[PDB]
């Protein structure tokens, strides 16, 4: 662990205690929660916010800000999803399958989520990777550090300048293996990195299934009326 | 064609 190491980890913690609230105060502030649909002008109002927290997070990841504006703008268009269900493992309890920000008003399990016009082909396969996130027992240091692998990607549609995103990947990538070699205990730190990744994976399949259902969702106009803005320029029109 | 993710960015 190298000074910089250090410092591209402290900064990456910081920007995750700045940008996530697993107590959701907010979320008072969202259309209520309450047909298979009734959850849809709730949760788009959530994952809209979470939208903007992402974009807070982004920003503060070291080489981010040296990158163009076209790069920033198709690496959150494309990971904005991936890292909201990737940074809602905090919230996420095993307990009841359920994201219990707090209160029972603010607690969603498969009910809830199931009520959005998003089908299981997409909840299942969100529900088993939590529980397997939570398996891995990441520190929060792993945390935020695939968060940001998972934003900087250089194999994501559009990207101008993939050698300046892949650069900043790398060292990343550096700083998380050597993060598990220096201070994840072994025998857990065994493969970790992969596992790691294949998370990763696990984010752009849940990702592309998010896609289809959205873009059928989205065709049909009473459904796209109850999105937000923010989602339309994200996700599409 | 991302005026408001600009807006937030910036
Ligand atoms: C409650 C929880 C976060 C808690 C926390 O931040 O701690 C979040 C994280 C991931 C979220 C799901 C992502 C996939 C879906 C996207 C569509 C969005 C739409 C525009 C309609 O496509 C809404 C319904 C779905 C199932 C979301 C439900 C809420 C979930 C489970």
């Amino acid at each position: 662990l190298s000074e910089e190491q250090q410092h591209i980890i402290a900064i990456l913690l910081d920007a995750h205690h700045k940008t996530y609230d697993p107590t959701y105060a907010d979320f008072r502030d969202f259309r209520p929660p309450v047909s298979p649909l009734s959850m849809l002008p709730h949760l788009a109002d959530l994952v809209s916010y979470s939208i903007q927290k992402v974009i807070g997070f982004a920003k503060m990841i070291p080489g981010f800000r040296d990158l163009t504006s076209d790069d920033q703008i198709v690496l959150l268009k494309s990971s904005a999803i991936e890292v909201i269900m990737l940074r809602s493992n905090q919230s996420f309890t095993m307990d009841d399958m359920s994201w219990d920000c707090g209160s029972q008003d603010y607690k969603y399990d498969v009910t809830d989520v199931s009520k959005a016009g998003h089908t299981l082909e997409l909840i299942e396969p969100l529900i088993k990777f939590q529980v397997g996130l939570k398996k891995l027992n990441l520190h929060e240091e792993e945390h935020v550090l695939l968060m940001a692998i998972c934003i900087v990607s250089p194999d994501r549609p559009g990207v101008q300048d993939a050698k300046l995103v892949e650069a900043i990947q790398d060292r990343l990538s550096n700083t998380l293996q050597t993060y598990i070699r220096c201070r994840h205990p072994p025998p857990g730190s065994h493969q970790l990195y992969a596992k790691m990744i294949q998370k990763l994976a696990d984010l752009r399949s849940l990702n592309e299934e998010h896609s289809k259902q959205y873009r059928s969702l989205s065709f049909q106009p009473e459904n796209s009326m109850k999105l937000t803005p923010l989602v339309l320029e994200v996700f599409g029109n | 064609n991302h005026p408001m993710l600009m807006n937030l960015l910036k």
